[PDB]
């Protein structure tokens, strides 16, 4: 109720992350975006770097990590246009979970920096920007995703 | 927790009952009442604003400092709806407090029930549980940096 | 009495910004309900009332002429009086209910300077079930083409304005009625 | 009930810049406060024989109560600093004193002037603090301590 | 000083132009950008607060505080135990760092020219120049 | 019996109704309209005073006066749909009149207490949220305001406003009273009582 | 009844017509210019003059009077009192299907005290295009007072009306009127 | 007649008269304007001193005198304010002159004064004032009140 | 006298009728024909105006002078609404006027009839009353100052 | 001297742009401003007029004053008998006080300034120049 | 250099604030303005495309077909390979040529200031200056 | 001829939806893809342009080129509504191609008929004749001088 993602919150947030996809090389932008947000992660924390290893994260402009960069961070974008219907979000989500579970090596201190960098990261690509909505709801997301041990 | 955007919005309005008048004396009144369930409640304190001479309440150089106080809630709540610079400002906020000798964490948890007990008695309408909610994050923020 | 009675009652739901959507059907009724004009009529029901699958007609027949008095034509050199629109073909797909494919020949008698000319342009188009608005895509390479949205049944008569397919600008109205 | 004192008057003062409000306004809601007043204890209608308290309506009347009402802003305008209300207070003692004016009719006329308020301000009104601080106001008036 | 009714003209048109919320920020940008236009050697005691990029939070928090401050003492000044008081207050935030004079001259006639704007033609010039200098010079 | 299911003479009210809900105030807001022979607009107190504001009187004539259309004990139910201010999917509320005072006339003004119920699903099979409410009527409002009581819930107040141009119907919101806000749409209509 | 209502509600959108010009009234827009009427012949293609609805006797009837409460923005100091503006003569000849060219009274309360009243003479016409009543001070006055009353709800009966100043035109009061 | 003292000219005069109590604290403001007002009268009419006398003018800030400038600057209210119904302000006003016509001392060149004064004061506390509008307003108002002596 | 607001409006417009041409041809006309009117009545005043060269009425010198007339008289009008101004410049136009050796407080009134038989036959729809009262208010004002 | 044309541009421009009534006034003072916060010196000669405060119906009136007498020259340009005769009387009133040259250039550069952004785009910049400075040197 | 965001910033902004069809010539035209009076020595080179009426369509042509090259190093800028053609492309159009160095400084003043109206709080100096200002040295 | 009102509004907007993003990417794509036409049809234009490395498709020195051109394009058809601009550019347009030696009139019939190729390939709902029209009257003025 309250005390998850409100209406308004994630009004807000779907309104401010479709600022981003107004232009058709949507690929170009979630590529780089998604990119540099996993970039950003190996760099605070390199045990990830072997995780993503599978996808030739050391090629990050590499196709076999431009696929992935896409695959996330275009699950972030289901998470988010399915915020309003959370019965679906939810099982949408416990998928992800279970597709995290079985990649042994990701531990939850992973996402928790993750959001951190992602707040950090939006913010700058969008010049309307509600940190309060956007944590409140990226928290529910992340820690539902990474809910499956 | 965090704080909803009705919740902004309820506060946003709540906080222009108490404000409004240009005037010095409300707004003056109230921050004063708050102070004096402060100090009834955690007497301690009162020696730490023997700079601005509290043993002369009505002295002005007093009264000049409530305001002061006042207006930098106001300009908290005022600040509810650009988020980047509050976090900011609410920064400074606990450094002016840090660098205050004397200071405890105590101390704004005190003048948090203050404010939950005056307010509620000034205007009528009064959402407590929401504005308790966005004043403690407001608090924590402040007070966590002088510890 | 019933018809002039809901007659009246379109001419209130016209006022007013609108309960569905353009896009949206208004079920009803009682209780609003706002579903897709694609939506309705599914074969599944939308509505409690069944809405999309009591109105028992189809508004689009087949065979039929219509006859249009022309009334402001920037669009056409020659701006006719007339315009008559025959119906040749109309099929519905089986599965679809909501739109009904049409082929239709629009004839005109003109007179030009040095002659006189006659033409009948042939031009695929759909009607769509709630709208009554049925679009005959244009005849011509040109884009110009007629969108006519009825009242339906009552009446047959309905305003056909000629627009650019693309803009949907608006160009040219004239009154359709049906010839029996 | 409630304490008078700064506060609940500073509440009345302010709702009632609200309530009384000015133009036709004003000489209505004094005229529904009359009508509501009259209605309560008919018996009065007799002390207002020379301003028309026969008709209501009456242009002489509008007058008084436009008047009245005039007088009952002053006092809660004043009212909670107690240096000028003192004064306002005293001003309608004398107003009064000299006559003998039964308690029974100041207390629907503070009844009526709360009944309309509250329909004038919809929600934001506080029965209890009126009460209070009207109660004050007559208290003044009738000068019964 | 100031006459009580220039004053309460002030004090009145003041809450029109300030205004609240977010029309505030804007006041402020808008007021500061044209001053460090006019006199870019202010960039450099504002250096703590990134003054360089006016549009940057950190600039933003300063430029609401300043505001703020000048509301009060705007709202201080009618009665004068406390504006006295207030005043004092001021000066001494400003006696202890060295600064330029001149500087707080500039503000004022930008402050003006702002409202100006925002005001109007019933902008009562007047009333603002003797009232608002005053609460410059006690700082000053 | 299928003559008794049709009437005319109501159906025509209907569109009436209808097509005067289409036909804004020229007058000032919480004022009152007279009737046909002047046009003059009258503060809404004043005009209900329960004797005759004006002369004609617009407000004796019988047929806006008369209570039982008006008169509660009705129960009203209909959908609401969410804004989301409250988690839960959409659903049906159903608000029913418990109590009405008012004096013995007393026109203008009704009090009454409410019934507010929902039916939502919780985790496990279908609930019901109830709560008390206690309010007013405002004959010139055309407005029902239900707020609730002293309910640990404080399940937000519900407001309804007449002109449907039905009697029967009503538009209502759920609202909160600090804000003032509109959390959510509601279109009641009258249930049959048999 | 219905007949009614579809009435009340038909008197009631824009028309096309940029002014002093009206459509035909039959089922064709088409817009031609006020002025036109009559030939005496039709004008129109249509001819949907011909028809009742336009040469009718009600609408051009005489004696025809309208009332409303009349609020003085200008003049009155006193509460807003009754206006009645009521046609004394109006020309006909025979065929004539249009719009009449008349002669009435504008009269208005003093007070309901002093139970007396104003009563001017005036002199004007009626435009069908523009559904407004026009009317002057006959003359010889030097100030007059003249009215201007809007037909256009559709209806009748019900008009808007503001009593004028004949100079300049500029509204001395306004009253929204019914018939009587 | 009629056109002097317009509905128009009032329906200004109130909205302007109103620019003022916008703010709660009325009293503050009526006080020292009317404070202000009768102190500038006896100022350039001494002989006022004495019959203001009563209210212990002497004391400007004292209570005694703070009521009555209330009292009055209220009257001036009420005269406006029932602009818009002559009978009413008619009475409310003659009512007026009965309480000044008992109160010897006080004679016609008083008013006059007191009118320049007003006009001149207005204009100082309103940012948008209609000289016009309020001169053929207060003129009448003042008359009244004064003609009974 | 007084007026009233309405009939400065009724005038603000009836102006914009005889005003209204755009450039000289039209005003230059009336205010000559009001003149002539005001020379036919009261001929004394011819002579004021030698500096001018009413002599020779074609001679631009003094048709200019007839728009300067006409302009400041189109000044006034275009003022009713900033009352103050009004106020000011009226007193101004005095003095303009009580420098001018000549000049009568009667030949005022005496340009005033002319306007009130000239207007009436320039443009339809004249208020002359509604014109006479505003006019009358400017003139005393204007003429006023010389005693 | 200026084309017959460049005239009636200029005289049906001034139309839109001076307008009327209070609209006026915010032209003036709008001018004005601009005037004086580019060359202060010229708060000196307007001494009588209280310059120093703008906004005051002092100069407020002042303000208009000079606009209108624009008016006339600018409607006395298209026919050319009583420009010469209004412009040699303008310069009249002119010659005896001593002024300096330059402040009419400088009018004129804001006058046009100001015209620029009432009239937009479509201002005829060339037929002003061309025909307002004719209007300045005359009265210098 | 700059950075892809620093760019992609821009390359947005840069399209609410230009516009399309008119909007573009207003702001055009509003940007010259603007620079001229601040330094009318540029009048000078600007004298084939009728610099002295910034109002002509001759100038208003000109106007345009700058803005628009602006845009395309704007909308190069991003992707590096085509920029660094870009910019070499524009180096020679000018090298050839005397053009004052401040002159462009000052065109960047301006343009700056422009979109900071256009945009208004939002407008990130930061991300401008650090990027337009490469555009310029380039050309340069 | 000049160009119907409806026809330019009607390219306005068919170029809208080619142009489109702010991006190189796209624009790039197509002017190329319309070159190459050019190329294909009279060949001997390639040479033209080896100043900006056309042996070097993907250069960058060249894409910006067709960037040039591209925006070029865009720039005139975003003039349509101003006429007198376009009508001066336009010839500013046609100077810089009378100066570039080898550019011959037949060369710019032929990247006419280019686009009158490609667009209706990249976007639906081209009015091709329209687009023709104008463009034409583009052309024409372009070489205008040149020949």
């Amino acid at each position: 109720h309250e005390h998850c993602c409100s209406e308004e919150d994630h009004r807000i947030v779907q309104k401010q992350w479709d600022i981003l996809w107004r232009d058709t090389e949507s690929s170009k932008i979630k590529i780089g975006f998604g990119r540099l947000l996993l970039t950003k992660l190996a760099k605070d924390i390199p045990e990830v770097n072997d995780l993503f290893k599978r996808v030739d994260i050391e090629h990050a402009e590499g196709p076999k990590f431009s696929a992935h960069a896409l695959r996330i961070l275009n699950g972030l974008d289901l998470a988010i246009n399915l915020l309003d219907d959370p019965p679906a979000l939810d099982a949408a989500l416990d998928h992800l979970a279970h597709q995290h579970e079985v990649r042994e090596g990701v531990q939850k201190a992973h996402f928790k920096k993750f959001g951190e960098i992602l707040a950090t990261g939006l913010p700058q690509v969008l010049d309307d920007y509600d940190a309060l909505a956007w944590k409140s709801c990226l928290k529910g997301i992340l820690t539902k995703i990474s809910s499956r041990l | 927790d965090c704080c909803s955007y009705e919740d902004r919005r309820e506060i946003r309005h709540i906080w222009d009952d108490v404000w409004s008048s240009s005037f010095t004396d409300r707004r003056v009144a109230i921050v004063r009442a708050v102070f004096d369930d402060l100090f009834k409640h955690y007497p301690t304190s009162k020696a730490l604003f023997e700079r601005v001479k509290i043993d002369e309440p009505e002295s002005g150089e007093f009264k000049s400092h409530l305001v002061r106080v006042a207006n930098g809630l106001k300009l908290l709540i005022n600040l509810l709806d650009d988020t980047l610079v509050l976090q900011s400002h609410l920064g400074h906020l606990a450094d002016q407090h840090i660098q205050r000798k004397g200071v405890t964490k105590e101390y704004f948890r005190g003048i948090g029930e203050a404010f939950a007990r005056v307010l509620p008695q000034v205007l009528s309408c009064f959402n407590v549980d929401a504005w308790n909610r966005c004043f403690h994050r407001l608090v924590a923020r402040i007070a966590k940096d002088l510890p | 009495r019933i018809r002039k009675a809901g007659s009246l009652r379109h001419r209130v739901e016209e006022l007013e910004d609108p309960s569905c959507d353009e896009h949206e059907h208004q079920c009803g009724g009682d209780d609003p309900q706002c579903i897709s004009k694609l939506f309705v009529c599914d074969g599944h029901n939308d509505c409690r009332n069944g809405e999309d699958e009591k109105d028992c007609t189809l508004p689009t027949k087949a065979g039929d002429k219509f006859i249009g008095d022309v009334c402001f034509d920037h669009c056409t050199k020659r701006r006719p009086e007339h315009m008559t629109l025959a119906f040749e073909s109309s099929s519905i797909a089986a599965f679809f209910t909501p739109i009904a494919d049409l082929h239709v020949h629009i004839e005109i008698e003109s007179e030009t300077d040095e002659d006189e000319s006659e033409v009948s342009m042939p031009a695929d188009g759909e009607y769509s079930f709630a709208d009554h608005r049925l679009t005959i895509h244009p005849p011509e390479e040109d884009g110009l083409g007629l969108v006519g949205e009825f009242d339906g049944y009552n009446f047959d008569r309905f305003v056909g304005h000629i627009v650019h397919e693309l803009s949907e600008e608006v160009c040219a109205e004239f009154i359709f009625h049906r010839k029996k | 009930k409630k304490q008078c004192g700064v506060l609940e008057g500073l509440k009345v003062k302010s709702e009632w810049g609200r309530a009384y409000g000015s133009g036709h306004d004003r000489e209505a809601f004094s005229q529904a406060i009359w009508r509501a007043t009259f209605a309560q204890v008919p018996e009065s209608r007799s002390l207002f024989k020379r301003v028309h308290g026969d008709d209501t309506s009456h242009p002489a009347f509008i007058a008084h109560a436009d008047r009245v009402l005039g007088g009952l802003d002053i006092a809660i305008s004043t009212l909670d600093q107690p240096a000028t209300l003192k004064e306002e207070l005293d001003h309608l003692q004398v107003q009064h004193e000299g006559r003998k004016i039964p308690d029974n009719y100041f207390d629907a006329f503070k009844t009526a002037i709360l009944h309309v308020v509250a329909a004038q301000l919809g929600r934001c009104y506080d029965r209890e603090a009126w009460d209070a601080c009207i109660d004050h106001i007559e208290d003044g008036i009738k000068g019964h301590h | 000083e100031c006459l009580v009714t220039e004053s309460l003209k002030v004090k009145l048109q003041w809450a029109s132009a300030f205004g609240h919320a977010h029309e505030r920020v804007a006041f402020g940008l808008e007021l500061w950008r044209d001053i460090i236009d006019d006199h870019p050697e202010i960039k450099a005691p504002f250096s703590r607060v990134r003054g360089d990029n006016i549009y940057s939070p950190e600039f933003g928090a300063h430029s609401q505080r300043v505001l703020s401050g000048l509301d009060i003492t705007i709202s201080m000044l009618d009665t004068p135990d406390m504006l006295a008081a207030q005043l004092a207050h001021l000066k001494v935030q400003h006696v202890e760092r060295n600064l330029k004079p001149e500087f707080f001259d500039i503000f004022l006639k930008h402050l003006l020219h702002v409202l100006g704007d925002r005001l109007g033609t019933h902008f009562d010039f007047g009333a603002w120049h003797d009232c608002v200098d005053q609460i410059i010079d006690g700082i000053k | 019996d299928e003559a008794e299911k049709i009437d005319p003479e109501h159906f025509v009210s209907e569109i009436d109704a209808r097509v005067t809900k289409i036909e804004g105030t020229h007058c000032e807001k919480r004022t009152f309209q007279c009737g046909g022979n002047e046009q003059e607009c009258i503060s809404d107190l004043l005009v209900c005073d329960g004797h005759k504001d004006c002369h004609n009187a617009h407000d004796e004539d019988p047929d806006v006066c008369d209570t039982s259309v008006v008169k509660a004990g009705n129960v009203f139910s209909g959908t609401s749909t969410w804004h989301g201010c409250l988690a839960r999917e959409d659903h049906v509320t159903r608000i029913t009149i418990t109590a009405s005072k008012r004096r013995k006339f007393f026109t203008a003004r009704i009090w009454l207490r409410a019934l507010v119920e929902s039916e939502l699903e919780r985790h496990g099979e279908n609930v019901t949220s109830s709560f008390n409410a206690k309010g007013y009527y405002n004959f010139a409002s055309r407005r029902l305001i239900l707020l609730p009581t002293d309910d640990h819930d404080d399940h937000l107040a519900v407001v309804c406003s007449f002109n449907r141009g039905d009697n029967e119907r009503a538009e209502c919101h759920r609202v909160t009273e600090a804000t003032l806000h509109q959390c959510a749409d509601l279109f009641v209509t009258l249930e049959e009582h048999d | 009844t219905i007949r009614q209502l579809k009435a009340r509600i038909s008197n009631l959108e824009e028309h096309h017509c940029d002014e002093h010009e009206s459509e035909c009234r039959g089922d064709v827009p088409e817009c031609i210019h006020d002025l036109l009427f009559c030939d005496g012949e039709k004008d129109c293609r249509d001819g949907s003059d011909e028809d009742p609805e336009t040469c009718s006797l009600n609408i051009t009837h005489v004696g025809s009077s309208y009332t409303g409460l009349a609020t003085w923005t200008s003049c009155e100091d006193l509460n807003p009192d009754h206006a009645i503006v009521t046609i004394t003569a109006a020309h006909r000849k025979s065929f004539f299907p249009n719009r009449v060219w008349l002669r009435a009274t504008l009269s208005y309360e003093l007070d309901e005290h002093d139970h007396t009243v104003s009563t001017t003479q005036l002199r004007g016409f009626y435009n069908f295009g523009k559904r407004e009543l026009l009317l002057a001070p006959l003359k010889g006055q030097s100030e007059g007072y003249g009215v201007i009353c809007d037909f256009n709800l559709g209806d009748d009966d019900h008009a808007d009306c503001k009593i004028v100043v004949p100079s300049s035109l500029f509204v001395c009061a306004h009253f929204n009127a019914q018939r009587y």
